[PDB]
């Protein structure tokens, strides 16, 4: 239940724990992640 | 007024005698035909749904039979409360209505939410509906 | 209860206002009724040709907002869409 | 005729569980 | 299925049922035929949404919270035909097969499914007497931990080394497929439910019963969890009734002003008023006979 | 009237009706978890004892239940029917109270707590889904483990408020189990899946049915199983022979751990969630106040774990209703009483005489209840009502005279 | 019906007792009360 | 009025109605036009042409 | 199609009163676009590898 990370982010950074912000039935993850930034 | 009804009744002494015979004969007919029983007038109203499940622990009976039955029965109109019994080997489900409602109504009511729950039942366990009788119908017992 | 509790439990000028008027109407009795029953026909005819629109409407406190779009929208964009509008509302 | 501005980005303040990145062994 | 206007609802429902019984087996694998609730297109009485800005819970939690606690607290209220969940995310144990692991391990998509759908049940092996007692033979087999997933046997060599599901796929937990979404105040998407009333029954009644039932869970709900209300019918009902109550108290006074205006002896006014309550009492009494609803318009005349 | 009525009410007052039938019903209950062998033996034991008393003619016993949705008794509970010799054949100096007494003293076994009741009255009591305590508490939830603790902790705050109390978490235990807990990793080794191992449970070690022989109108079951000896004891199961897919030969213990343990013997659930009850009551005492003292008590000393609730329901369900509702009828009946008295006399002060001179008919009737010993019931309340009309019938004819 | 001799009599007597002793003291004492009440109204109607 | 002018997006044609009145309109299976024509058949391709 | 490229359900976890779905599927990337589907990897019965 825990993934060792090689990089991408440093210690401390708060990170949400859910892939539940997209719709499992084809919510193009790449695109759905885009909607979260502007 | 109360007097007049007694006055014209003083007259028609013949009709009143006949009207008494039509009443005495109509009463002698119903004093017999009417259902006679030592049965202390019933008690409560509910629809029973027993499903047999041989050699199964209470918990497994619950999840395989009692659960889908009761939960889907929650939405049958007229249901005050729903009783679920998970015994080792059997599943007694009781659907209680608002006292007074027509029995067959209730039975023909529970039936619609038991139709969609039949396929959800395990391999070959069936949903048997309670008989058209209550907890007094036990009339005659015997042994071979 | 009327006489059983009315007995148990400018009126001059007002009547006057109407009285002379009957002396005014009892003049040409027959013709006066044929112009009054004519003022009905006459007033009713051009008073019907006025507005006439669909029947009822009941306004509740809170209101419902339905906005429709073209079909074939994704449960992602359609959800985003829903948030967009809600924030505007 | 309403130049009302609004935030396009997705927003969530009603239910988001967050966790903190840590250093430790698997 | 539309009927000839006027016919008894339950008749129609108990009617359609016979031609839906023979059509149940004809339906595909595991799709069921759900019958409409004992309500109409107005039963939508009370709507609400679950929220939590503390961040201790999330969508997945809230909907579950709604489906295993709330729905069951509300469907158990007199004359509530159905408590429908709205715009929520349902936890789904989604096993994601990696095509390449399959090729490498000699396992097929077809094989994995058959192996999966054969390792998630419980078994009963009758009973077994001992000490004059009745011991029941239970057998585990349900999926509980994610390990039980990772440890689904797909292939076993003669040697003794097995090939598990964890070797051909990962077992992540995520949302399901949704047919509708619910969003609250623009500052967050959440899950909730609407309370639907048994067609003929009383609105304000249930609405009240419901609300006070919620003022009970406000001490049973998890921390950070609060039930924000989104639609109350009692508000309009109460106002429409308070409107009529005032107008009937208007003409009471109006008459008391007129009949006591030309008729100095004022005691003749109060006695002329008792014709109103009775004119309405002898009405609602005959209204009950037909058992017809007492809506806004049945209060217009 | 006032003087005689006051100390004549403070006398006995017991539950309402009882109807005695000719033949009687014998229900004796024991602890749960009894074998269909011992429970059957048990049934014969008692039946032979019931026969001991010369007053009985036949004894038709029954453990468990019959093939009907109306019977649902466990082996641990037996419903026995007793027909007695014609009332003209009993011993010289004996009654039914004596017979029943001799039976309760003759027919009795260790653990088997005896009980006697009427057939019809019992059958009613049986299918009767409901709660006997005047005040009941339903703690429902998601997982039994949590709610069971509530009731336990509610019983603690139950015997601390006017009224006696008792739990329920204990009534609902005593089921004995032998758990075959399959090891997925172990089974996998031999190539078997969870389901594969379970087959030797369902069919091999269980009397699992698998077919039916079509014999005319008759239909009999066909079931597969090992020899009984291979499944005698727990140890026997740990050495249950299994022929794995790869023609390997192992024991059940090689793919699972089996352990004995107690647990539920029947899961009673209301409304689609698991709910344990709490039976609190008082002998006699008050009602409309206690449940109020508890709706505030429990929710002010014991925190309800998140995901559960509480509901109050007992014998006062239709009690507070009827009671309070009769206070919405007695005025209607008095208002119809006056309408009938003012209808034949019209003298206001005359009607008063009737609706106030009636207590005499009442006061005198109860002094007989104490003598004979009759009990307080609705049946007596029916006679007293007809009696009130009988008295008021002596008054109307007298006033008119 | 007062004497509980027979079957079904368990209740076929609990309903009659009220009207046994109840009608013993009602009538005989009503002809004492009724007059003793109709006489007291000649003191207010006179 | 302010809502219909504020709340609006491309393609998204706005509309406003009462809750209860809407719900009725919703489950209402039927036709709004005073005159309607139902061309039924076996294959959609044909009727659509009708 | 049904299971691999679709969120096809295939089971349920019995968790007390609660019941959640279990579904099989490829990684999303293998089904991003039409082209992606034309290169959808299939392990045929004869252990052949095609699209
Ligand atoms: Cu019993
Ligand atoms: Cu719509």
């Amino acid at each position: 239940g825990v993934t060792a990370l090689r990089s991408g982010l440093a210690e401390g950074e708060k990170v949400v724990s859910s892939g539940l912000f997209l719709i499992d039935s084809e919510a193009n993850i790449s695109g759905a992640l885009e909607r979260m930034r502007s | 007024m109360i007097e007049w009804i007694i006055r014209r009744s003083v007259a028609n002494r013949f009709l009143v005698l006949m009207g008494a015979l039509f009443l005495s004969i109509w009463g002698t007919w119903t004093i017999i035909n009417t259902p006679v029983d030592a049965l202390p007038d019933l008690s409560d109203v509910q629809v029973i749904i027993k499903t047999s499940y041989p050699g199964q622990a209470p918990q497994i009976v619950e999840n395989q039979v009692t659960y889908p039955l009761t939960t889907t029965m929650l939405s049958v109109p007229g249901a005050k409360t729903v009783r679920g019994f998970s015994q080792f080997g059997d599943s007694y489900v009781y659907v209680i209505f608002e006292d007074g409602t027509d029995p067959y109504w209730a039975r023909s009511r529970v039936l619609e939410y038991l139709n969609q729950v039949q396929g959800k039942l395990p391999a070959g366990v069936s949903a048997e509906l309670g008989p058209d009788a209550t907890g007094v119908g036990w009339i005659y017992e015997y042994a071979l | 209860v009327i006489p059983i509790l009315m007995g148990y439990w400018l009126n001059r000028f007002l009547i006057r206002v109407y009285h002379p008027l009957l002396l005014k109407v009892l003049h040409w009795p027959k013709t006066t009724l044929l112009v009054a029953a004519l003022s009905v026909l006459t007033v009713l005819w051009p008073l019907n040709k006025v507005g006439g629109e669909f029947l009822p409407q009941i306004n509740e406190g809170d209101l419902l907002y339905m906005p429709s779009t073209l079909p074939g929208i994704s449960a992602a964009e359609a959800a985003s869409m829903l948030q967009k509008t809600d924030k505007l509302i | 005729a309403s130049g009302v501005r609004i935030d396009p980005t997705q927003t969530q303040n009603l239910g988001v569980k967050t966790a903190t990145v840590t250093r430790g062994p698997l | 299925v539309i009927f000839e206007d006027g016919t008894d609802p339950y008749w129609a429902r108990s009617r359609v049922l016979e031609y839906l019984n023979q059509v149940q087996g004809k339906l595909p694998a595991g799709v069921s035929a759900e019958l409409g609730p004992d309500a109409t297109g107005v039963g939508w009485i009370y709507e609400y949404a679950l929220v939590d800005r503390s961040g201790k819970h999330d969508l997945a939690d809230l909907r579950s919270l709604q489906d295993w606690f709330l729905k069951y607290e509300l469907k158990t209220i007199p004359d509530v035909a159905e408590v429908a969940s709205v715009g929520g995310v349902v936890k789904e144990y989604q096993v994601v097969i990696d095509p390449q692991r399959l090729a490498q391990y000699g396992i097929s998509l077809a094989e994995v499914k058959s192996a999966l759908d054969a390792s998630n049940q419980e078994a009963g092996g009758s009973s077994i007497e001992l000490a004059e007692a009745e011991y029941m033979v239970r057998a585990s087999g349900y999926l509980q931990t994610l390990d039980d997933f990772n440890h689904i046997v797909l292939k076993a060599s003669e040697n003794g080394v097995p090939v598990y599901l964890r070797d051909v796929a990962k077992v992540q937990i995520g949302p399901e497929m949704r047919r509708g979404i619910a969003e609250l105040n623009g500052e967050g998407e959440v899950a909730g439910g609407v309370v639907i009333l048994r067609s003929g029954k009383n609105a304000r009644e249930v609405i009240a019963a419901v609300k006070d039932k919620l003022e009970t869970l406000k001490s049973s709900l998890p921390e950070g969890v609060e039930i924000v209300t989104t639609y109350d019918r009692s508000q309009l009902i109460d106002r429409a009734i308070d409107n009529l109550s005032g107008k009937l108290l208007e003409e009471f006074i109006v008459v008391a002003v007129v009949c006591a205006l030309f008729l100095w002896h004022v005691r003749s006014a109060l006695v002329a008023i008792i014709s109103l309550p009775l004119g309405l009492c002898i009405a609602f009494i005959v209204m009950h006979f037909q058992g017809l609803n007492a809506n806004i318009m049945s209060l217009g005349g | 009237v006032l003087t005689v009525l006051w100390p004549l009410n403070k006398v006995g007052g017991e539950f309402l009706p009882q109807i005695n039938e000719g033949d009687l019903l014998y229900m004796p209950s024991t602890l749960p978890g009894i074998s269909a062998a011992e429970a059957a033996s048990m049934l014969q034991k008692t039946d032979k004892l019931i026969m001991s008393v010369p007053e009985v003619a036949r004894v038709f016993g029954k453990t468990g239940k019959a093939e009907t949705a109306t019977d649902s008794a466990p082996l641990e509970m037996v419903e026995t029917t007793i027909q007695l010799k014609p009332q003209e054949q009993w011993r010289p100096g004996m009654t039914m109270d004596k017979i029943i007494e001799e039976l309760d003293n003759t027919v009795r076994l260790p653990g088997l707590a005896n009980l006697w009741v009427p057939p019809i009255r019992n059958r009613i009591d049986m299918l009767s889904t409901g709660i006997k305590s005047p005040i009941g508490i339903k703690v429902s939830g998601t997982v039994l483990a949590d709610i069971d603790a509530m009731a336990e902790q509610i019983e603690e705050v139950a015997r601390t408020v006017p009224g006696v109390a008792s739990a329920l978490a204990f009534r609902l235990e005593g089921g004995r189990y032998i758990n075959v807990e399959i090891n997925r990793e172990k089974a996998a080794r031999y190539g078997m899946t969870v389901a594969d191992v379970q087959l030797f449970v369902t069919s091999a070690v269980g009397g699992a049915m698998v077919g039916e022989t079509v014999e005319g109108i008759a239909r009999y079951p066909i079931n597969l199983r090992y020899p009984q000896s291979w499944r005698d004891s727990p140890q026997a199961l740990r050495q249950l022979p299994i022929l794995t897919p790869m023609k390997q030969q192992i024991t059940l213990a090689d793919v699972a751990d089996i352990k004995v343990s107690t647990g539920p013997s029947m899961l009673k659930t209301e409304n689609a969630r698991p709910t344990s009850w709490i039976y609190i009551d008082a002998r006699d005492r008050d009602m409309v106040s206690v449940v109020h003292d508890l709706q505030k008590a429990i929710a002010e000393k014991v925190q309800l774990k998140p995901g559960t609730s509480v509901a109050f329901s007992g014998q006062f369900e239709l009690l507070e209703r009827a009671n309070h509702k009769l206070k919405l009828m007695v005025p209607m009946t008095l208002m119809i009483i006056f309408v009938l008295l003012y209808l034949a006399f019209r003298r206001v002060g005359e009607a008063l005489l009737i609706i106030s001179s009636v207590p005499f008919a009442l006061v005198g009737g109860i002094w007989l209840l104490w003598w004979m010993g009759f009990h307080l019931s609705v049946a007596t309340g029916t006679g007293f009502i007809a009696l009130a009309g009988v008295a008021a019938e002596f008054g109307v004819v007298m006033l008119m005279y | 019906i007062l004497w509980g001799t027979g079957a079904g009599s368990e209740v076929m007597s609990r309903i009659a007792a009220p009207m046994i002793g109840g009608m013993i003291t009602a009538p005989l004492l009503s002809l004492f009360i009724i007059p003793a009440a109709y006489k007291l109204m000649w003191l207010h109607r006179h």
